[PDB]
């Protein structure tokens, strides 16, 4: 069984399944947690960091892409450097060539095809990381997940890594609510600190620990960590 | 252009070469050599484009050192410049041809014979008892053709070379500030010191 | 500037009775240089001879060419190369660099061993091949030669005497050239020997 | 996408076997057979027709091929691998002989280029060997008349006559004993004729038998005339009426 | 060189002189510069001999493969083709291809290729160096919908004029009539044309 | 090693399997056809089995129109049948543009089975699992059938058959031609033609036809086509008023 | 150079003259400027003496292997469709200039094709240096229907005119005919009017007239 | 994926050793063996035929004996086919030289190019070696007379006396017996003859079955004269030494 | 023996391509999707499964555009589908860059064809995961397609694909015997909505999003062109009634 049909991304199982991204899939799930939200005007994200020792720093989890959008991973931290390059390079292009910002939804439909080569192709190999994209363009706001499947989704909010379903059922019910908050930057983020902590057991999200990002209307994407995220524990 | 004269007598070549090096409008250096020694008993004299010059001849230099070691053996004199005559006629149709005339003197430990190649830019090779390169042959030629005798000393050599040197000193337009003189025979390589004045 | 006028020299091949003939000048110089007054431009690979004029570089190069060329060939097919078969292999050979050739002007001459029939041939620097009963020329004196085969020949003439005809042509068409001369060299041949005369001439 | 076997696909076993090209040769030994006899002044080299149906048209199939205008080939393996060599066997003798020397490449040269073809598929990386074994014939102005034999693996030797394939060994016998060095064509063409009857299982005629010559020049399929040095191709395919009469004469 | 090509009621002809010329030599006078690319798609061909013949041994092939791939091919489509290699290639070549043919749907159809490798769409045009001669006759004499009879006519006139000043036009009058009925290969004298 | 049974390398007993499991791939459709020369033309008859009533009856065949001249029916699955089309069209092209004339049945079968003898050759092609049976009126030979196989084998027939009744086609028209001793049918007509083949295969396979059970497609001197579901039908008519 | 191709009632015939010349001097007083494509396909070439037999080597090789590898007689127009493609890639680099004709199964043809590589066909063809002085007579003898007879005439006079009014063109004429049933002919030095007369003094010197300085004889085997 | 049907034809085994030289020094084992013997006046070169019958043409045969160049030869034991390609190119490599240098090449730069060729095939490309071996017999204005071998690995050594093939230990061993510092070459002949003798898997050592070499600097010319026995030369030269 | 079935491009002894049977499998795992051909065009739907509320409405579309006249619907693995909809665009372009029309329905049919074809012939890329429904209206009418993970499309008067696949074959049945004279591209918008509806019972677990589009000659001008608003609400209604 699964032995003899994990060996590559370019072989079905029996079911019609490719164990080489499934396995991809995992490290993700062995991450740290990160969530992502939106409301009409704002999208957040906030992510637990991850240190080694507690004489190391906690791995930086969110890249800034562009003015305008930005993400968060979970999972293998080089393939999330090598998938926020391009998708920086890919929005400078658009910059360059057209003056026009890149849509989250485009952006999502590029990863989504960059992923895809690594799951059809020989010797090459899923990417293992899933990351939550925000940004602010023409249309609104907006929220992607991406997972190495090639799989890219727009939702109003969400989260990824271990113990992600904790804040996952958490704004699914907090929806509502946090669509709502038009205009509010900090109570958003204060939504996504509170879905952050659904999906905590290790212990309580502190100065070293805490990652939050947020893009908007009037705002840039940026990034906040340690000493200013303070007020929102 | 510079001076590259080679005489080849009944035990040696003696290879004599102008010490100046000039551009534009001064004199750079009065001591140039314009020589590289190929193989213990191969000297090769060089003239020609700037850069190209000196490159070449290193470059040579290398090859022959390398093959001297992979076979723990000196080519002979005539080895050498068969490979160097290929090394010009290849780069003749290269993209930047090497601009480089050479004079090769060797003598042949096997043989026990001195010799002097002559071979141009363009990979034109030929075997001869003196040679020169440049406008200096257009003098000198001549004066050997009436001057020398294949039985000559390496003394004898010398001094007909100083012939050559002094008519090329009475009529040639520019000044090359000398030459050095270099003897290659069974014992190797050596450089006449004392030819400013002997 | 014209690389077939550099160096300077000539080549001529004829035929005679059971014997072809090809002689050359040895002079080699750099325009008005004369630089060597030992310079031949007949080589044979076998009993197969060709001469060269040209750009000195290249006819050294080309020898070196069918040296190599006739090596193999004989190792591959366990004889001899022929002058018909080694015409066509320099036409060829010729022809492959079209568009940058060597400035040669090659003569083929020899015995076919199987047939004994006497050959020569002379190309153009691309591989035109021009085969002739009489004679072939080639070199700076071109024109010259011609003029003086043209005049001086006359089929099935004896080794013996073919030599002296060879090289009046030769001699005088040279005298009349002047980056050509300094010494000449004539070969006689035949199925069985082969021989190598040196011409006293002008010097000048 | 693109050839990723850029690796050996024949290796050495531990008893010092190339698998590959033993094999090749088992399929060698399943084909028809196929054989040459040379002459004094000629060479000959037959097959059988193994017409796969009486709806096939047994004509438009040459297991007997031209390589040059004196020199053919017959085989005995799978037909396709073959048919291929010949393509490359006949652009090879141009490329690296006609066109080069102006003549036709004399029967060992050729030969030799063949096996070199061979000979990689035995090596080079993505490829089996080829499952065949040739016979090829010819004549050159200085070697004469000449058979070769070439296999998968690449190696080539000369025949005074032989067989392969099938019946390979009883054939290789009867050859033995009907061979001597002062045969005349024709002879040899029956003994030819014999020595296939044997193999044949079926029906025996010029309509399942492919026999062809190398012999005497013959002008009158040149095509052309005027020029006294080409005097015409020396291979010949045997007509089914010529080949059925030397077999009304068993 | 002088063509034509003109559409009428029931399809388009095609017109063309019969001089190819190097230099004043008549290299030939009874050349066919009109040539199928399709069954109902020709060309008129001006320019470089070579070039021509080149683009539209191309055009052919094309045009087959097409054909065997996605079925009968549009005018259009034979025009997009010539364009193509016109445009791509236009510092090599030296061509100016008059394009026509006949359809079901479309009735007769002419694009004209110039030197830019530019495509024009029009109810007839001229081209090649006697053409400059006719500008103002055609563009006088020239009406839609004529008929067969009419439209051979003002090509005959046309290019009888055309012959008659361009010393690089001469020979016989080609013609080839493409309609519903097929295609109809015409030829017209020196003794007929130049009284006209 | 083992592996020989998965990439196209020989076995101990000098055998090609994934040769071999290619032929028999191409009997994976169930689909007979059949091809036979006139006097002047030549004709080919396939079944045609549409049994999804949600399909588009018109956009089901295994006869490709290669060249004005050459028709190609395909016994095999379809995406290989379309895929060795395409190349056959492009060869076809190809030819014609570099020699001059119209490439010839045998010669297209040809460089088709050369093509094949190559995946029987290198690892990384797989064979396709069709055999093709290429027919027209060859300008220099006359009617033609020229087919090939997966093993690269390819051959010319007085007339043939292929699918899983091969054998019951094939001995049926071996028959026919022994009686009548001659290498085609001796009709002037394409139309008789085309009534003589189906009336052979019904025959042979026992089977009556409809018109949306056949596809047939003739050659003549300088065009080759299919017949219409109606064509057909007045051949089928023809038929059944002599039978 | 002067050549020419006449197409007769039941075939066709080309003729060429046998001059070649490096400038104003004659290199070959008898060269062979007709070329055996394939056995019943010739071409006349004129323009670059070895382009017009490397092109026509060349392509009749590519010919000789299309006949095999087809089973059929080579086409005149593959031979046509060949050259002229390959002339056109060099953009009129190869300076061959050439008439090509010759039987196939599908008759006779004449084309010719020029360097830059466009073709064409005609019943009378001539191309060389000798090009006006044949055309003239070619368009003042021509009329359909020739007889293999009037043709090699007809082209043998062409030729004469090129060898009598063009200092390009000289020697002898060379004729191939090329009949529709009938193995090719080729009449090589088919007319031969330029034979140099008798010298007025014989030069054979006396032996012993050259002087010579050493002697030696020479090793020719292994 | 591809690397499923890869044999890895360079790899070492957990011995230190390559595989595949060593399944192909084995398969050379089984080929027909070929001595070559040194002497201080010639060289000597003896082959056994593998594969023979009454049918096969001998005259015009040479699958074992191969001139490289006039100064040069070899004897092959291995797959004759896998032979000739080395044999090509070493021919060329012997010309280039030439070109280059002027001089012909010397034996031991013959030898190493074509080494260094088969290391190769061992050490990186994905590819068998080849099934050969060869005893090079040459002469040079450097060493003079000289033998050497090279086989798959792409080792080469010198030797006065040697062999390749089948029954090397035995020949070896009968080689050490017999042979002398101070030879001739009519003397190296015999032994090599003799040697082939005793190691012969078949019954009687005919002159069909054998190919024999020599390279003499004969004392009335110069030259270094490369000789290879004719059929007829190999029957007399069998009949001197005594076997008949 | 086995193993058949772990390299793409073996034929097993059956003469099966298990690799592209397995790629059958991932597509069954799939939502459904029809297509249902009409008098003058095209209509495509396709459920879309509501894995959560989380996910936003109407944004996640699934249904593609190719050119401006064709729409593609794929059920599987999305990317793959994703990947053979990129290679049909370039596709298209590449032909209207040539031959100015675009691309003609059958013409990019073989296109699509002969590009998954091509991914079942080598060991080194493994088949898709998808089935696509797509088409359009060209030169002459209406075309609606299907192809399947081993290269193989034929047309389809309805067609269908993913989990619910049965049900919807069984109502596109219905339709095909019912109105043999065609449909209405606006019945058939209806009609696809129920199917949908319908084909949705068989995965009648979690919430769907229904996707219609269309592409007819007289309704979008024979462009590709998605339904919403209006006319969306109305097939959503027609279809929630109807499934009592
Ligand atoms: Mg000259
Ligand atoms: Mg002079
Ligand atoms: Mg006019
Ligand atoms: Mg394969
Ligand atoms: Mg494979
Ligand atoms: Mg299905």
């Amino acid at each position: 069984f699964r032995n003899n049909y994990d060996g590559d991304t370019v072989t079905f199982s029996p079911t019609g399944r490719l164990f080489q991204v499934e396995y991809a899939l995992e490290a993700i799930k062995q991450g740290s947690v990160t969530v992502g939200l939106r409301s009409n005007t704002h999208a957040v994200l906030v992510a637990l960091k991850r240190n080694a020792d507690e004489l190391s720093s906690y791995q930086k989890k969110i890249i800034k892409c562009d003015e305008h959008m930005g993400l968060s991973l979970a999972g293998l931290a080089p393939d999330a450097r090598v998938l926020s390059n391009y998708l920086r390079q890919q929005c400078n292009y658009s910059s360059l060539v057209f003056n026009r910002k890149l849509a989250v939804e485009r952006a999502g439909h590029l990863l989504c095809d960059k992923a895809q080569k690594n799951t059809q192709s020989y010797g090459g190999r899923p990417y293992g990381v899933g990351l939550l994209i925000i940004g602010y363009d023409k249309s609104g706001a907006h929220l992607l997940e991406f997972q190495p499947s090639g799989n890219v989704t727009e939702l109003y909010g969400t989260a990824i890594g271990a113990r992600s379903q904790g804040a996952k059922t958490y704004l699914e019910r907090t929806l509502d609510t946090f669509i709502k908050i038009d205009g509010n930057p900090d109570e958003l983020i204060k939504a996504g600190v509170e879905a952050i902590s659904q999906s905590l057991r290790d212990e309580s999200l502190t100065v070293d620990n805490l990652s939050i990002a947020i893009v908007g209307k009037d705002t840039p994407f940026t990034i906040y960590d340690g000493e200013a995220v303070a007020k929102y524990i | 252009m510079d001076i590259i004269l080679g005489i080849r007598v009944q035990d040696s070549v003696i290879l004599a070469s102008s010490k100046a090096v000039t551009r534009g409008i001064s004199v750079l250096k009065d001591s140039d050599d314009k020589t590289r020694q190929l193989s213990p008993h191969t000297l090769m004299s060089f003239a020609g484009e700037a850069g190209d010059t000196v490159q070449f001849a290193e470059y040579i230099q290398a090859n022959i050192q390398l093959y001297s070691i992979r076979e723990d053996y000196e080519l002979s004199p005539q080895a050498v410049s068969s490979f160097v005559r290929q090394e010009l006629a290849k780069s003749i149709r290269s993209r930047r041809p090497y601009q480089v005339n050479v004079l090769i003197g060797g003598y042949d430990k096997k043989k026990n014979k001195p010799e002097l190649y002559q071979i141009d830019y363009l990979g034109t090779k030929v075997e001869l008892p003196y040679g020169a390169h440049g406008y200096s042959g257009f003098y000198t030629f001549s004066l050997l053709d009436h001057h020398y005798r294949p039985d000559m000393t390496t003394e004898e050599g010398l001094d007909l070379l100083k012939l050559c040197v002094q008519e090329l000193e009475k009529r040639m337009p520019m000044d090359f500030k000398g030459v050095i003189v270099k003897i290659v025979d069974k014992d190797g390589i050596r450089q006449v010191d004392d030819f400013q004045a002997q | 500037s014209d690389p077939s006028s550099i160096n300077g020299g000539i080549v001529v091949a004829m035929t005679g009775k059971d014997c072809v003939a090809i002689a050359c000048d040895l002079r080699l110089g750099s325009q008005s240089l004369g630089v060597s007054n030992k310079f031949e431009k007949i080589f044979h690979y076998g009993h197969v001879f060709l001469g060269i004029t040209g750009l000195a570089t290249d006819v050294t190069t080309l020898n070196e060419m069918f040296r190599y060329k006739t090596n193999l060939y004989k190792l591959k097919e366990e004889r001899a190369i022929e002058p018909e078969t080694f015409t066509q292999l320099v036409s060829s050979s010729l022809y492959e660099r079209r568009f940058g050739p060597y400035f040669v002007g090659p003569v083929v001459a020899g015995i076919n061993s199987k047939s004994g029939k006497p050959f020569i041939a002379g190309f153009d620097l691309i591989g035109c091949i021009d085969e002739a009963k009489d004679f072939i020329v080639s070199g700076t004196a071109s024109d010259q030669l011609f003029g003086m085969c043209e005049s001086l020949y006359e089929p099935n003439l004896e080794p013996e005497d073919l030599f002296e005809t060879i090289s009046q042509a030769l001699l005088n068409a040279a005298d009349r050239d002047a980056l050509s001369g300094w010494g000449a060299v004539v070969y006689i041949i035949k199925k069985d020997e082969v021989v190598k005369r040196y011409l006293k001439m002008r010097q000048d | 996408m693109t050839d990723r076997y850029s690796f050996s696909l024949t290796t050495f076993s531990p008893s010092g076997k190339l698998g590959q090209i033993d094999y090749a040769l088992t399929a060698v030994k399943q084909g028809v057979t196929s054989l040459g006899i040379k002459a004094t002044n000629g060479v000959v080299i037959a097959t059988e027709k193994k017409s796969s149906s009486p709806l096939a048209m047994s004509e438009t199939l040459s297991k007997v091929s031209l390589l040059t205008p004196d020199i053919g080939a017959v085989y005995s393996g799978m037909g396709p691998d073959y048919r291929v060599l010949v393509d490359k066997s006949r652009k090879v003798a141009h490329t690296s002989y006609k066109r080069i020397y102006g003549e036709y490449p004399p029967t060992k040269l050729l030969v030799s280029e063949v096996a070199k073809i061979m000979q990689e598929a035995t090596q080079s990386g993505g490829v089996r060997p080829f499952g065949v074994s040739l016979l090829i014939a010819g004549h050159d102005e200085f070697n004469g008349f000449s058979l070769y034999q070439v296999d998968p693996s690449g190696s080539y030797f000369p025949w005074k006559a032989t067989a392969i394939g099938k019946g390979s060994v009883a054939a290789k016998t009867f050859l033995e004993k009907r061979w001597n060095d002062e045969l005349e064509l024709e002879d040899a063409i029956h003994i030819a004729l014999l020595t296939l009857k044997e193999s044949v299982e079926g029906e025996f005629n010029g309509d399942t038998i492919e026999l062809a010559i190398i012999g005497d020049e013959n002008p009158d399929l040149l095509g052309y005339t005027g020029i006294p040095t080409d005097k015409g191709p020396r291979f010949r395919k045997l007509t089914s009426q010529e080949i059925n009469d030397r077999l009304e004469a068993l | 060189t002088s063509i034509m090509a003109v559409t009428f009621k029931d399809g388009v002809i095609l017109g063309a002189d019969s001089r190819t010329t190097t230099g004043a030599y008549i290299a030939n006078r009874v050349t066919d510069k009109l040539t199928r690319v399709h069954d109902k798609i020709w060309c008129c061909r001006s320019g470089s001999a070579a070039d021509t013949q080149a683009i539209a041994d191309i055009v052919q092939y094309h045009l087959e493969l097409y054909t065997s791939q996605y079925g009968t091919p549009s005018t259009e489509t034979a025009a997009s083709v010539f364009k193509e290699l016109c445009y791509e290639n236009k510092d090599n070549l030296t061509a100016g291809i008059i394009v026509a043919g006949y359809d079901d749907k479309n009735k007769g159809e002419v694009y004209t290729i110039p030197l830019g490798g530019s495509v024009h769409k029009l109810p007839y045009a001229i081209a090649g160096s006697g053409s400059t001669f006719i500008y103002g006759y055609c563009d006088k004499n020239f009406r839609e919908n004529m008929s067969k009879e009419e439209t051979v006519d003002f090509i005959k006139h046309s290019l009888s004029q055309a012959i008659k000043w361009d010393g690089s036009s001469g020979g016989v009058i080609r013609m080839v009539v493409l309609t519903a009925a097929g295609v109809e290969r015409l030829i017209f004298y020196p003794d007929e044309y130049e009284q006209l | 090693a083992g592996y020989d049974r998965h990439i196209t390398i020989f076995s101990p007993e000098g055998r090609l399997y994934q040769v071999e499991y290619a032929f028999k791939a191409t009997n994976q459709t169930n689909i007979n056809s059949l091809a036979v020369r006139g006097k002047d033309c030549t004709v080919v008859i396939s079944q045609k089995k549409v049994p999804d009533k949600l399909l588009d009856p018109t956009t089901v065949s295994y006869i490709f129109c290669i060249s004005r001249t050459i028709g190609m029916v395909v016994n095999g699955p379809i995406p290989d049948a379309r895929n060795a089309a395409l190349r056959a069209k492009a060869e076809a092209a190809e030819f014609r543009y570099k020699y001059g004339y119209d490439m010839p049945c045998d010669v297209l079968a040809k460089r088709m089975a050369n093509l094949s003898q190559i995946y029987t050759q290198r690892a990384y092609m797989r064979p396709l699992g069709v055999i093709l049976t290429f027919v027209s009126v060859d300008e220099e030979l006359g009617p033609s059938i020229y087919k090939t196989d997966p093993a690269g084998y390819y051959v010319g027939y007085k007339a043939t058959a292929t699918g899983p009744k091969q054998q019951e086609i094939t001995t049926n028209l071996e028959n026919h031609f022994k009686k009548s001793k001659i290498d085609h049918i001796n009709e002037e007509s394409w139309e008789k033609v085309v009534e003589f083949a189906i009336t052979h295969m019904i025959d042979a396979l026992g089977t009556e036809f409809s018109k949306n059970d056949l596809e047939v497609g003739v050659a003549t001197k300088d065009k080759f086509f299919t017949l219409s579901a109606e064509n057909i039908e007045e051949r089928l008519v023809a038929i059944a008023e002599q039978d | 150079t002067t050549i020419v191709g006449v197409k007769f009632n039941n075939g066709v015939v080309i003729a060429a003259d046998t001059r070649s010349t490096q400038g104003p001097i004659v290199a070959d007083k008898n060269c062979a400027k007709l070329h055996r494509i394939s056995p019943k396909i010739w071409c006349a070439g004129a323009g670059t003496a070895a382009d017009t037999e490397a092109v026509t080597q060349l392509i009749g090789s590519n010919i000789e292997l299309h006949s095999l590898y087809t089973s059929r007689e080579p086409r005149v127009v593959s031979a046509l469709q060949m050259l002229k493609q390959h002339l056109f890639k060099y953009q009129g680099h190869i300076g061959a200039y050439l008439i090509v004709a010759g039987v196939d199964p599908t008759g006779s043809h004449l084309f010719s094709i020029h360097a830059h590589g466009s073709t064409d066909v005609g019943y009378y063809l001539s191309l060389g240096s000798g090009s006006l002085a044949a055309m003239a007579v070619l368009e003042s003898h021509w009329k359909q229907d020739l007889t293999k007879e009037e043709a090699i005439k007809l082209a043998s006079d062409a030729i004469q005119a090129g060898i009598w009014n063009d200092l390009g063109s000289g020697s002898n004429v060379d004729v191939c005919v090329m009949e529709i049933g009938k193995d090719a002919e080729y009449l090589r030095n088919y007319l031969t009017p330029n034979v140099r007369e008798e010298k007025q003094k014989s030069y054979k010197f006396p032996r012993g007239t050259t002087a010579v300085l050493k002697e030696s004889i020479v090793n020719i085997c292994d | 994926g591809s690397r499923r049907y890869d044999s890895r034809t360079t790899i070492f085994s957990p011995e230190g050793r390559l595989y595949q030289v060593e399944y192909a020094l084995e398969s050379i084992s089984h080929a027909g063996t070929a001595i070559g013997i040194m002497a201080s006046d010639g060289i000597v070169l003896a082959a056994e035929r593998k594969v023979t019958s009454t049918l096969l043409e001998q005259d015009t045969s040479t699958e074992k004996l191969y001139k490289l160049n006039d100064k040069i030869a070899v004897a092959v034991a291995g797959l004759t086919a896998d032979a000739e390609i080395l044999i090509n190119t070493a021919r060329i490599h012997a010309q280039n030289y030439l070109k280059t240098y002027n001089e012909d090449i010397p034996v031991e730069i013959l030898v190493r190019r074509l080494s260094d060729i088969k290391q190769g095939y061992t050490q990186h490309g994905g590819l068998r070696p080849f099934g050969v071996s060869f005893i090079y017999a040459g002469y040079d204005d450097r060493y003079g007379y000289q033998l050497y071998t090279s086989n798959p690995s792409g080792n080469y050594t010198g030797w006065k006396a040697i062999s390749v093939g089948a029954n090397t230990s035995a020949a070896q061993t009968l080689l050490q017996m017999d042979y002398k510092d101070d030879m001739k070459v009519d003397d190296a002949i015999e032994l090599a003859l003799k040697t082939l003798s005793k190691t012969t898997d078949s019954s009687a050592l005919t002159y069909d079955r054998l190919e024999f070499a020599t390279i003499r600097k004969g004392a009335n010319d110069g030259e270094v004269y490369q000789k290879i026995f004719k059929p007829q030369e190999i029957k007399d030269i069998l009949v001197k030494t005594g076997i008949t | 023996g086995t193993g058949y079935d772990l390299s793409n491009s073996v034929f097993s002894p059956d003469g099966r391509n298990f690799q592209v049977e397995y790629a059958v499998k991932a597509v069954e795992n799939g939502t459904t999707s029809i297509g249902i051909k009409c008098n003058d065009g095209v209509v495509f739907a396709v459920e879309k499964l509501i894995t959560s509320k989380l996910l936003v409405p109407q944004k996640n579309v699934k249904i593609q555009v190719v050119d401006r006249h064709i729409g593609c619907v794929y059920s599987g693995l999305i990317p793959d589908g994703r990947h053979l909809v990129n290679r049909g665009r370039e596709e298209a372009a590449s032909f209207k860059k040539l031959y100015k029309t675009p691309i003609p329905i059958p013409a990019f049919a073989d296109r699509l064809g002969q590009y998954v074809q091509a991914h079942t012939l080598y060991n080194s890329v493994r088949p898709f995961g998808v089935s696509t429904i797509f088409g359009g209206v060209d030169k002459n009418g209406a075309h609606l397609y299907m192809l399947e993970p081993s290269g193989s499309y034929w047309g389809y008067k309805g067609a269908a694909t993913g989990k619910g696949r049965q049900s919807a074959k069984a109502e596109l049945e219905k339709l095909v015997d019912h109105h043999p004279e065609g449909l209405s591209a606006r019945e058939a918008v209806k009609q696809a909505a129920k199917i949908i509806y319908l084909a949705h019972e068989d995965n009648k677990e979690k919430d769907f999003e229904l996707e219609i589009s269309w592409c007819s000659l007289s309704e979008t001008n024979g462009l590709h062109k998605f339904v919403k608003g209006d006319l969306l609400q109305e097939a959503i209604d027609f279809a929630q009634k109807e499934i009592n």
